[PDB]
């Protein structure tokens, strides 16, 4: 039972379930609680649990326990203070220091690299799914859309990734998609950390493709082999020109720009990977600054 | 070749050892036997053919079954309920569109109720401590396939047939890890169709040689030979289809030479 847990407040709903802030009456430990109502145990919870028990990493949210009672299923998590989106909104007047964007991106990639090294796709990387403590760490959360993939991949659920962060290969309906979809999402978030507005906030699939095309250029066979043969490619697509990356994220380093242009490469194969990304010269001076938050 | 192939292979190799069931669990099962297990596994191949399920789902289900039976005694009349929960859970894990619970109650022919199937799903989950991302023979074969020079669809189908035959007979195949069952399966397939052998590149990747795979390769060679006489025929039937290039109809070689 949850005799030992006192709910403090609700904090959100994501993918499935509901997350409460709660407190361990006996230990004093503040936790997060994901509650599931019980068609059997949801496919989403089955995946989140088994995979998160496998993934133990400082940058991946720790699952502490799994409790029953019925007809409920409680997941018990390490608590964290704030999601990235709220933090970005708190930093509206003052900005987010570059050494902190750097640290955060560095940490995120580590955690993504761990995932991918353990045949795991996140598939829902967005700022509401990234948590931060006061000590300076950022962690990946909400593994509801996650799935264990195989080598090589076969076709998976097409629904995936919330719109603003969805990779072009999903949007254009490629039959296979891989680790490159998590990099894409991470690239958008990188830009968003710098500009504090979402990079491509579309309202429909076509809107999104167009917003991406206006920023990165409408892709052709030269920049992305096989693109004009994709299921949702339309020849009637407006042919926009590519613009300088210096205008896409104006405050950014030459090395920031390099890193970003690689995380947002059209071709999923050409798109840099998390593992490789850690070696990028952007991170040469990387440290671990605290966020200074309340 | 991506940047995670070696990391994933390494991790999968680590994980098969931890996900391994107990080898002599059937000797500890008072009411169930190897033959009864053969019947259950064969039935799940039927179920997977009915609902067009991925082969991965099938291997996962069998892994779950064996791991559950390594710690929980079951009577003969309930083995099929365990089997049904496994298949369900495997579906929820692996499939884009799993079948409803209702559809699972139907294929048991109203032996068990919905409430029974649901409560068993929990029990399995709990007994397996929710750890369901087990490596399978199938997961290794698909990696091994990448080492074909060049690709041959008949080799892949035959490999997966042989690997699927290992699922039926706990004696002997329980004493082998999936990565090894897959090496045997891949070589046997490859030698039958093209007359080629385990590739040196796969030696570099896996550490396995024909000498090291031989014990399993000998056992699998026998299964393949006795397959048309085998009491369970569902897998053979499945692999007559053009989807699998009619590989079950092929003539097995009589000697391997090693
Ligand atoms: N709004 S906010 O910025 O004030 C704030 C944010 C998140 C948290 N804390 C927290 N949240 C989780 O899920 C949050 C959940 C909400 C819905 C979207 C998906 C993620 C967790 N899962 C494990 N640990 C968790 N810790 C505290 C404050």
């Amino acid at each position: 039972s949850m005799e030992n847990f006192q709910k403090v407040e609700k904090i959100g709903e994501g993918t499935y379930g509901v997350v409460y802030k709660a407190r361990n009456k006996l230990t004093g430990e503040v936790v997060a609680l994901k509650k599931i109502r019980l068609e059997g145990v949801p496919s989403t919870a089955i995946r989140e649990i088994s995979l998160l028990k496998e993934l133990n990493h400082p940058n991946i949210v720790k699952l502490l326990d799994v409790i029953h009672t019925e007809n409920k299923l409680y997941l018990v998590f390490e608590f964290l203070s704030m999601d990235l989106k709220d933090f970005m909104d708190a930093s509206a007047l003052t900005g987010i220091p570059l050494p902190l964007i750097k640290s955060y991106l560095f940490q995120l990639l580590q955690g993504l690299a761990f995932c991918h090294s353990h045949r795991v796709l996140h598939r829902d990387l967005k700022p509401q799914n990234l948590l931060i403590n006061t000590e300076g760490a950022i962690k990946l959360a909400d593994f509801g859309l996650a799935r264990a993939f195989g080598v090589p991949v076969r076709t998976y659920t097409h629904e995936v990734v919330t719109l603003w962060y969805r990779a072009p290969e999903i949007l254009l309906g490629c039959k296979y998609y891989s680790t490159a979809v998590d990099i894409w999402s991470l690239g958008c978030i990188f830009a968003e950390m710098v500009t504090r507005r979402a990079l491509f906030p579309g309202d429909s699939e076509i809107d999104q493709l167009f917003r991406i095309f206006r920023t990165l250029g409408t892709p052709d066979e030269v920049v992305w082999p096989g693109v004009t043969s994709m299921p949702d490619y339309k020849p009637s697509f407006p042919k926009w020109a590519r613009q300088d990356f210096s205008k896409v994220v104006p405050p950014l380093d030459e090395d920031g720009r390099s890193l970003l242009s690689q995380m947002l490469h059209y071709d999923p194969n050409k798109r840099i990977s998390a593992k490789a990304a850690l070696a990028h010269p952007f991170f040469q001076d990387v440290t671990k600054p605290v966020p200074h938050l309340r | 070749v991506p940047d995670y192939h070696e990391d994933i292979h390494t991790y999968l190799r680590e994980m098969e050892v931890k996900c391994k069931p107990k080898v002599g669990y059937m000797k500890k099962q008072p009411d169930i036997t190897n033959s009864m297990r053969a019947i259950l596994v064969d039935w799940l191949v039927e179920v997977g053919e009915e609902y067009k399920l991925q082969n991965e789902t099938l291997h996962l289900a069998v892994n779950y079954i064996d791991r559950f039976l390594s710690s929980m005694s079951v009577l003969r009349g309930k083995l099929q309920l365990v089997g049904t929960a496994a298949m369900l859970l495997a579906s929820k894990f692996e499939e884009i569109y799993p079948p409803e619970v209702a559809e699972f109650v139907y294929i048991t022919d109203d032996t068990y109720t919905k409430k029974q199937v649901l409560r068993m799903e929990h029990l399995v989950l709990k007994v397996l401590t929710f750890d369901l991302a087990a490596p399978t023979v199938n997961q290794f074969l698909t990696q091994y396939f990448l080492h074909q020079q060049p690709a041959n669809c008949k080799v892949e189908s035959l490999a997966m047939f042989l690997g699927e035959l290992s699922l039926i007979d706990a004696d002997p195949y329980l004493k082998y890890l999936p990565s090894v069952i897959a090496g045997a399966a891949f070589h046997l397939a490859l030698y039958t169709v093209t007359g080629q052998s385990w590739p040196e590149s796969l030696i570099r990747k896996t550490g396995y040689t024909l000498e090291s795979l031989k014990p399993c390769l000998m056992d699998l060679h026998q299964t393949y030979l006795k397959a048309p006489q085998h009491a369970q025929q569902s897998i053979r039937e499945k692999y007559k289809n053009s989807k699998y290039h009619g590989v079950s109809l092929l003539n097995p070689p009589e000697t391997l030479n090693l």
